[PDB]
């Protein structure tokens, strides 16, 4: 009988872990895109200021 | 195949084993039980890779259930409309072909959530697209029904206006001269009434006109109610006397304009009513033929999304489930409900549909 | 309550029922009845609100 409860808890924990991993991967991709954008913006600003 | 009757879909974890009987193989156990139900079962692959959050999953499942109910109601309405024109065989389009094939052929390898429509978008996006398609199909069905209703009303009016028993008869069967075609002012005269069923009674009514204008006795001869129906002379210059030519004897006059333009317009209106009836019937038949595929596919996609959501809820993670066919003869409808519940030792089953 | 929870929240949600030693009076019921703890845990803000 406790086996069913353990399986249910495992499924819930796995769903939570999958959600967290997906959120972290999405945040990482967004951060990489924003890093590229910020590098481009900073390069443009530094070229404008220095030149 | 014997799948022409209702079909009951279901899904279960692919790692599960039969619970009603300790069968070695779940597919073999189902085939043995479906042998008891005289049914046939085959695997269906209709996946949806995108997976949302748990709260998102619950919200999506509830919305999918609501949308599936709405789409099924629309499909039933479309089937009823198709049966209304006596075009859908087996009552409400039970045997109506889908995808140029019967329902068992259409659902043999169903992939309603697959293909170009929502190939890999989010589940919420797929639900929104399905809802939009269902709404468009419902609007088309409503337009077809309204067109059929208008055409039927026009046909009824055309049929009713041609009686002439107590009203103006059909202009095609009517006589134009001296019947409001010209016959105006002092040039000529026009009259119409129903005094009893004899010429003397018509003469009795016409005597009350006081011979102000058009003193000629009224003549009434027609099949209208096997009684008086006249095209007589009563000049508009004596419109009061024209009315008195029928009012005194309770002739109940039914005079109306029947000029050449009026008669041509009446004939054109009758022809237009008939043509509109035929064209609306053809358009409704075509719309129902399209809808028996479109609305059915929308409802099937909503049901597939609901089944996928339930399977995800029935497993949690990792996403993995086995979906079974729905076909079952009508005799085993109740027994299959017991047998499936018997094998679902865990609706309590991972999935179920009608 | 547990059956309603497992139906509406068909997913996995743990429960922590704990019995109360003595009954507690109710306002509308005007009576003291044996009670139990309704501790429950689940993920998702919308799920928690539901």
């Amino acid at each position: 009988t406790p086996n069913q409860v353990n399986d249910e808890l495992n499924k819930m924990q796995a769903f939570i872990r999958k959600e967290a991993e997906e959120k972290a991967k999405e945040i990482q991709l967004k951060a990489d895109q924003e890093y590229e954008i910020e590098k481009t913006n900073i390069v443009r600003n530094e070229t404008n200021n220095i030149d | 195949l014997y799948t022409a009757n209702d079909f009951i879909l279901i899904s279960l974890p692919q790692n599960a084993q039969p619970v009603t009987a300790p069968g070695s193989k779940t597919d073999s156990w189902f085939n043995e039980t479906l042998i008891g139900g005289r049914a046939f079962v085959s695997d269906f692959k209709i996946p949806e890779f995108k997976i949302g959050s748990l709260d998102t999953l619950i919200v999506e499942s509830e919305e999918l259930s609501k949308v599936d109910n709405q789409i099924g109601a629309s499909i039933g309405k479309i089937i009823e409309i198709l049966q209304g024109l006596n075009e859908t065989s087996t009552n409400a389009y039970r045997t109506l072909p889908i995808n140029n094939m019967p329902v068992p052929e259409y659902l043999e390898n169903f992939q309603w959530q697959t293909r170009k429509f929502k190939l890999d978008k989010s589940i919420k996006d797929l639900i929104t697209l399905i809802s939009n398609e269902s709404s468009q199909l419902d609007a088309d069905v409503r337009a077809t029904y309204a067109n059929y209703n208008s055409a039927k009303t026009n046909l009824a009016a055309a049929e009713r206006k041609k009686t002439g028993d107590l009203s103006v008869r059909s202009l095609h069967d009517i006589v134009k001269p001296e019947d409001f075609v010209l016959n105006s002012e002092h040039l000529t005269t026009v009259l119409v009434a129903v005094p009893k069923s004899l010429k003397s009674d018509f003469e009795k009514s016409y005597e009350t006109l006081s011979k102000n204008v058009v003193p000629a006795s009224a003549s009434v001869i027609a099949e209208d109610a096997e009684y008086v129906l006249f095209n007589v002379h009563l000049f508009k210059k004596n419109v009061q006397e024209f009315t008195t030519a029928a009012r005194e004897k309770k002739f109940i006059p039914r005079e109306f304009n029947y000029s050449e333009e009026l008669i041509d317009q009446l004939k054109k209106e009758h022809d237009s009513a008939a043509s509109l009836e035929q064209s609306l019937r053809v358009q409704l038949v075509r719309l129902a033929k399209t809808a028996y595929v479109d609305v059915f596919i929308n409802w099937f996609h909503i049901k597939a999304l609901r089944v996928y959501v339930e399977s995800v809820l029935r497993y949690g993670l990792p996403p993995h489930f086995n979906i079974k066919i729905i076909a079952v003869p009508p005799k085993n409808l109740s027994k299959c409900k017991s047998e499936l519940i018997d094998a679902f030792g865990f609706e309590p089953f991972v999935m179920y549909i009608i | 309550l547990e059956q309603i929870l497992w139906r509406v929240l068909r997913g996995n949600l743990f429960f922590k029922t704990v019995e109360i030693e003595q009954p507690v009076y109710d306002v509308k019921t005007r009576e003291y009845k044996h009670k139990n703890a309704f501790i429950v845990f689940s993920h998702g803000d919308l799920i928690i609100k539901r």
